């Protein structure tokens, strides 16, 4: 029962002149805010997304970031204007900052990527390089570390603010992460990559929340050569799941999709391949197989 | 510009307190630095203010800052002739090497000697070298007076100016004009003279 | 360094033919963020295209969500072309509710 | 500390010119300032470290260059009157920046125009000596162009500071001209028992910053050139 709270910020910087930075704020699964670069004031994306923070107190958070946002460009810019022939242009910057969840326990974190490789983390006081990381980093950490101000006032978040207001966004939002969505379940198969093999597939739709359980049985017998494929997500914040099963032709019939999830609660979905339904779907969805992956 | 100043200058009675105003627009205001620049020099940093609203003390200079009204101001107790200088209020970005400083114009201080004896007077000096040239002095007046500049093109006067005698503890304030055209009785016309002014025959 | 992104198009319901739909294209593990992701129907860009707010993974690599109302047919074909500086031709992947 | 050559420099339109400024305080940092009234200090050059160089606010006809650590130059390719200030340096590892003595610089559309000062010592009236027992020596530069002096008071070979006080802003001798010649006045004031004294010798002493040994001339004049210009008066037993 587990929850974690990322805030992730995205900054491009194409040369001397030219740079972006847009955010976005997870709570688990669920996105919170966003901030575009276009954009002057953080956007909420749901109507729970203060938390039990008061207007003249959010906005007070809401300026140190304002300020950050403009800062943090300048500095890295910078800092680029230091390691001058050592490093240059483009430059993509990445930050993962947030705290898990836990009693009244927490852990926060905010970790640093250079050109997609994490390399930099905040540690107690400090910004500190990774085992591994390169040592021309080194100077540039010299430098960010002489600013106690800045050194102080992320302290305050990650020690004290973070936590205290993940708190009250699972409060506000208790309702949404607690809601429960039904999955669709349909069938389909392809011609497997081994020759006079087939592939069924089995398209799980629309469950809230992510976890799920989807098997190929054959009667009480579960087939061990299901492969669960990744989660995809929906416009509406729910998820899309396939498990595929490779067959022998003809040694298609007899099997079924086994579908399990919280919001069913305890009516298991069940396809038949070869049910009059799954005869009946697969007629209303016939095309002319153009241009299908090969 | 992002700091101002107030006054443009100022200009108080030896001995006297005076106060000098800062107001700034730069974010982020993270320190905020006087500086005196005495007329001929280069800037010597006074004190440095830090917290969101802090308070400083360096001898006779006291400093505040408001971070929240974005505003500073330096109080010179018991000011002294030598604390004649532009005062400049300096606003810095950041509290690392990443910094730029932002300046303002700096007010200009002048401080006017306390003349306990006025004894007014134009004297007439002779030229080391050559007996025909001459300058009149006007001398020992007290700082209420103005040394007005000439509405005619040859005569030429300059403003006032304090020299102290250290020894004797003795200040005293002299303008000079000289022309090649006059006399020195009317030379200091434009200026409104003391009514006691010693004018002594030549 | 730069990654290549991964396409994938699939639709939010069971894919019935002339019934209203959604189709969704999921580009995935690409680097730099800067990606141009297109939907097209017949070849033609579709109009009303929305798309999710970028972010990343704890692999660091980037993903973004794009979606469209849609009608699927027998004979209508739908499209996801990504234009991206890690390939030198924009991939276009087709829409196929049987993989 | 932070050194500063020159710390007078009288130039020409289209000429280089090259500010020098030292530093043995050891830091990574370097910044290039000038000062014009009604403004505060503007940024022209900054530099990170040894080899490096960032245009500042106000770059335009300026070029930096940082050979070393401790040396920091700011160079004008070719000159303009626009370019006549006051010029700071400053360096810095809080971010405490240490500023230098700063170079002031004049750069003139002519050098035709350029004189230096005729220095002439006033002595004291009888009429002072009497009536105050005090003496006042009137010192008087004229006549020179541009405004670059630096006066000095010399009582028996040793300077004084004691009892002086020099103009603090020279007066134009045709206030409507522009290419106007100026003039510097300054005092100073003995007692009349030290002024009475026939073995005091008395010298004022003005330093003007005029033209360099590399400038060409051709004028009917003297090469209006840096030099020390002196006026003096001995004591009188009278
Ligand atoms: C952890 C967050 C939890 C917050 C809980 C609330 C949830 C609401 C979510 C709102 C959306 C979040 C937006 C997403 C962005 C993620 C935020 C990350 C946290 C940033 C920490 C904020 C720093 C505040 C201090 C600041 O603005 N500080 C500024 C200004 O500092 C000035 O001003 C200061 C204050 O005015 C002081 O006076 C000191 C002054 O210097 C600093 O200059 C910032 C620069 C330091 C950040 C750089 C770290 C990245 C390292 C780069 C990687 C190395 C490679 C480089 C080689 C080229």
């Amino acid at each position: 029962k587990n929850y974690t709270f990322r805030c992730l910020q995205m900054s491009s910087f194409a040369n001397r002149s030219w740079s972006r930075t847009d955010s976005v704020v997870w709570l688990g699964d669920l996105q919170t805010h966003r901030w575009s670069n276009d954009s002057a004031t953080i956007s909420f994306t749901k109507p729970w997304s203060q938390g039990k923070l008061s207007n003249q107190q959010w906005e007070k958070l809401q300026h140190m970031f304002q300020v950050y946002r403009v800062s943090f460009t300048r500095d890295i810019q910078e800092l680029v204007k230091m390691m001058s022939p050592k490093e240059d242009y483009p430059i993509e910057i990445q930050l993962s900052a947030g705290c898990e969840m836990y009693g009244n326990a927490s852990e926060s974190f905010l970790h640093v990527a250079f050109q997609g490789k994490y390399v930099v983390r905040f540690w107690g006081t400090s910004w500190q390089t990774v085992p591994g990381a390169p040592s021309w980093l080194d100077l540039p950490i010299k430098v960010l570390n002489a600013d106690q101000g800045t050194s102080a006032t992320v302290q305050m978040l990650l020690n004290d603010t973070c936590p205290l207001f993940v708190r009250g966004l699972l409060e506000a939002g208790k309702s949404d992460l607690e809601k429960q969505e039904k999955p669709v379940a349909w069938l389909s198969s392809v011609p497997s990559s081994a020759h006079g093999h087939r592939q069924l597939v089995c398209h799980v739709s629309g469950f809230y929340p992510k976890p799920v359980w989807v098997m190929w049985m054959r009667g009480d017998q579960e087939q061990q050569g299901t492969h669960r494929g990744d989660f995809l997500p929906n416009a509406d914040e729910t998820w899309y799941l396939q498990a595929t099963l490779d067959v022998e032709a003809g040694e298609e019939a007899g099997l079924a999709c086994r579908v399990k999830h919280s919001s069913l609660g305890g009516q298991d979905i069940i396809l038949y391949w070869g049910s009059l339904h799954h005869i009946l779907d697969a007629q209303k969805m016939v095309w002319n197989h153009r241009h299908h992956h090969h | 510009t992002q700091v101002e100043q107030s006054p443009q200058s100022l200009v108080v009675r030896q001995g006297e307190n005076s106060v000098l105003q800062c107001n700034y627009s730069v974010t982020p205001d993270n320190h905020l630095r006087w500086f005196k620049q005495d007329t001929g020099k280069g800037l010597v940093s006074l004190t440095v203010l830090v917290d969101q609203k802090d308070k400083t003390s360096n001898g006779r200079y006291s400093a505040t800052l408001d971070k929240d009204a974005k505003h500073s101001t330096l109080h010179i107790t018991a000011t002294l002739l030598d604390d004649t200088a532009t005062y400049i209020c300096v606003v810095g970005d950041r509290g690392s090497a990443l910094g730029r400083l932002h300046f303002g114009a700096g007010t200009q201080l002048i401080v006017i000697p306390d003349i306990q004896n006025p004894d007014p007077a134009v004297y007439q000096l002779r030229d080391s070298k050559s007996s025909d040239k001459s300058v009149c002095l006007f001398t020992d007046f007290d700082s209420q007076t103005n040394v007005s500049q000439s509405k005619d093109s040859d005569v030429y006067i300059t403003d006032k100016c304090v020299l102290d005698m250290r020894s004797m503890d003795f200040k005293s304030n002299s303008a000079v004009a000289w022309s090649n055209k006059f006399a020195c009785a009317n030379a200091f016309n434009n200026s409104i003279i003391p009514e006691d002014t010693f004018f002594p025959s030549p | 360094i730069q990654k290549t992104p991964q396409i994938q198009v699939y639709s939010r319901h069971p894919p019935e033919n002339g019934k209203p739909n959604i189709l969704n294209c999921y580009v995935t593990q690409f680097h730099p963020p800067h990606i141009e992701i297109q939907m097209l129907k017949n070849g033609k860009k579709i109009p009303k295209v929305e798309m999710s707010d970028m972010s990343f993974s704890k692999d660091w690599s980037f993903y973004i969500l794009a979606h469209t109302e849609f009608t699927p047919t027998e004979t209508d074909t739908y499209a996801c072309r990504v234009k991206h500086a890690s390939m030198a031709e924009p991939k276009t992947v087709y829409w196929d509710r049987d993989m | 500390a932070v050194t500063q050559s020159p710390r007078n420099k009288v130039a020409v339109t289209g000429g280089k010119v090259t500010l020098s400024c030292n530093q043995t305080n050891n830091h990574n940092n370097m910044y290039w300032y000038r000062q014009d009234t009604g403004h505060g200090l503007r940024l022209i050059h900054y530099s990170y470290g040894a080899g490096s160089t960032e245009k500042g606010d106000i770059p335009d006809g300026y070029k930096a260059s940082r050979p070393s650590q401790e040396n920091f130059s700011l160079i004008l390719e070719l000159a303009t009157p626009s370019q006549t200030s006051v010029y700071f340096c400053a360096s810095g590892d809080y971010a405490e920046q240490f500023f230098g003595p700063g170079t002031r610089l004049t750069v003139l559309e002519d050098l035709k125009n350029v004189f230096p000062p005729e220095v002439a010592v006033f002595e004291p009236s009888e009429a002072e000596i009497s009536h105050t027992q005090k003496a006042t020596l009137v010192c008087l530069a004229t006549g020179f162009y541009p405004d670059h002096v630096e006066l000095s008071w010399w009582v028996n070979g040793k300077e004084v500071h004691s009892g002086v006080c020099t103009d603090p802003q020279p007066l134009k001798e045709q206030p409507a001209l522009n290419d106007s010649r100026y003039a510097l006045s300054s005092r100073l004031r003995v007692s009349a028992t030290f002024w009475q004294n026939p073995r005091n010798h008395f010298r004022c002493q003005v330093q003007f910053y005029g033209l360099s040994e590399n400038d060409e001339w051709t004028q009917d004049r003297a090469k209006p050139v840096t030099q020390i210009v002196s006026a003096e008066a001995w004591g009188r037993a009278d």
